[PDB]
């Protein structure tokens, strides 16, 4: 691996500098919540629940209280950890609810329909981080996003967009989200303020009762019933059930650097460990970026993954995953060797890698 | 989906990726709460074969069951060097994350970009299936030519992704780059 670089004056792009704290993330209000945390003496954890809380008002495309994800934490004493917030599908969920009467997989009902929704975990997410490593209570990150959602914020650029573009397909689709993201018929616009009265309630509720109030008070209660009354599979029983889990990140060695990432539910660790293995056997500096061999490689390369990825990989806790394997360094060489600098194989002649002489 | 990163003065670092799925999910509030309802059991297999929204397919592995949860390919990350975190990253973009995060740590540690750069970079992807080579504008005609020549099924198509990256100098000086596929979003520290 040749040196590394972290900027200079003559570069044509420039990275934000800082000497205590930082954040990335894609809402400018969100970041200044995070930085505003850290500045008052708050650790990474503490400043990363509070902008995923202030996200889940001024990002509603995707920042949540109604959805899930991952978190990877590094301590500054190198202690790596992964926690898994993903939802969990219902108890009364069957593996064939999303096929129509013919046996065909039905879109609409697992992208707009209530069945398409899973158990939510962002709170317990959040809270199960928080408390094992952050150091405020839950109610000091929550406030930056209970005041956003009680006192409102200006609708940008990013938002009126996304609105007005993707919201415009579910949103006036139902009477309580039109009521919160429409007005005057149409989506919100830039310049708008937009005020989320009951987002500020259940943030307040939570903040003061501890995540136990999305997964068994009242907001659980508010869960089951939009399901209930709608044809939806949550109920509280779900919710009550549900749990965020600490699990061990997937890690690799690429060139002397050691890389953490996700570990099942999430398929993103080991693939990229397992590219990065295929990878290190070729030498990418020299080819360089943008050079049609480097892309050539690396598109082979991620070829074998997703053939993979198809058959191996799946929630731990039901399904043994072949880890190992595909993050051995003798698999992945063979992958190598199958890659022809001058000539792509065809998606069709490539299939699930023999796992077995690896296991 | 939307990711972010963060480090703070004591050399700590969390990398959160985290989703409704789709743009709003399903676009349904729960009751009175305000809150928006994802549509994630869309991830899972509906029927062996069957790709999803993301052109994503599969099996028994991820077919879709009571108390499970469905596969995801959020990839929060974090790269060590010399014994150090010295790169938070991760991005959002379904079946796109794990190249475009592959490509942040590529260009990082194999083409010696700053964060920036490696940021601002164009990106490629290929899923097997569909079996195309996507591409974002930014990369030379010339090597397009020499791709399709190889076999590839060169697609120009929409700009992938959004990292919202930090890397960490040895002396701890902390360097941040935003992507600029998203208006709005932002790297700020003090």
């Amino acid at each position: 691996a040749p040196p590394v670089s972290y900027g200079v004056e003559e570069d044509v792009f420039h990275p934000v500098r800082a000497k205590q704290g930082m954040v990335a993330s894609v809402d400018a209000t969100a970041t200044q919540v995070g930085v505003d945390i850290l500045k008052e003496g708050g650790n990474a954890v503490d400043a990363a629940v509070a902008v995923g809380y202030a996200l889940a008002v001024t990002h509603p495309q995707a920042g949540n209280l109604g959805g899930g994800g991952f978190m990877l934490i590094r301590s500054k004493n190198g202690n790596t950890t992964a926690i898994d917030f993903r939802e969990m599908a219902p108890a009364k969920a069957t593996r064939d609810m999303f096929l129509d009467d013919q046996g065909n997989p039905d879109s609409k009902k697992s992208l707009t329909s209530h069945l398409a929704s899973g158990t939510p975990g962002t709170v317990a997410g959040f809270s199960l981080a928080l408390d094992k490593y952050g150091t405020m209570p839950l109610n000091k990150v929550v406030q930056p996003a209970f005041k956003l959602a009680r006192d409102g914020f200006i609708v940008n650029d990013a938002l009126a967009d996304d609105l007005k573009t993707y919201g415009s397909e579910v949103l006036p689709n139902h009477e309580n989200s039109k009521a919160i993201f429409w007005k005057e018929g149409e989506p919100l616009k830039k310049g708008d303020t937009l005020v989320q009265a009951n987002l500020a309630k259940s943030l307040e509720m939570i903040a003061e009762n501890g995540p136990d109030e999305f997964y068994k008070g009242t907001i659980a209660e508010q869960i089951a019933q939009e399901m209930q009354k709608n044809g939806g599979l949550i109920t509280k029983e779900d919710l009550a059930a549900y749990k965020a889990v600490e699990r061990t990140p997937i890690s690799g060695d690429y060139r002397g650097y050691q890389v953490y990432s996700m570990p099942p539910p999430s398929s993103g660790g080991i693939h990229i460990v397992q590219i990065l293995n295929i990878l290190e056997n070729f030498d990418m500096k020299k080819y360089g970026f943008g050079s049609a061999d480097a892309m050539q490689i690396m598109a082979e390369a991620e070829k074998y993954a997703y053939a993979d990825r198809s058959e191996y990989l799946g929630d731990p806790d039901f399904v043994k995953v072949p880890w190992q394997a595909l993050t051995n360094k003798a698999y992945a060489k063979s992958i190598a060797d199958q890659i022809d600098i001058n000539k792509a194989k065809p998606s069709s002649e490539i299939r699930p890698g023999k796992l077995a002489p690896y296991e | 989906t939307t990711h972010y990163s963060v480090v703070d003065k004591d050399g700590n670092a969390v990398a959160v990726t985290y989703t409704l799925n789709t743009t709003f999910g399903t676009g349904i509030v729960a009751g009175e709460s305000g809150i928006l309802l994802n549509n994630q059991m869309d991830d899972f297999s509906a029927k062996p074969g069957v790709p999803n929204v993301y052109g994503l397919v599969g099996g028994d592995a991820n077919a879709v069951g009571p108390n499970k949860r469905p596969l995801s390919s959020m990839s929060p990350t974090i790269v060590v060097k010399d014994g150090k975190t010295w790169l938070v990253t991760g991005s959002p973009g379904g079946s796109r994350i794990i190249t475009t995060v592959l490509q942040m740590v590529v260009n990082s540690i194999d083409y010696g970009l700053n964060v920036a750069e490696a940021t601002n970079a164009p990106r490629f992807h290929h899923q097997w299936l569909p079996d195309e080579l996507r591409v974002e504008k930014g990369f030379s005609p010339d090597t397009l030519k020499l791709l399709e020549a190889k076999g590839q099924k060169v697609a120009l198509k929409e700009a992938m992704g959004s990292t919202q990256s930090i890397m960490v100098g040895p002396d701890g000086e902390l360097y941040g780059a935003s992507d600029p596929r998203s208006v709005d979003d932002l790297t700020a520290g003090y």
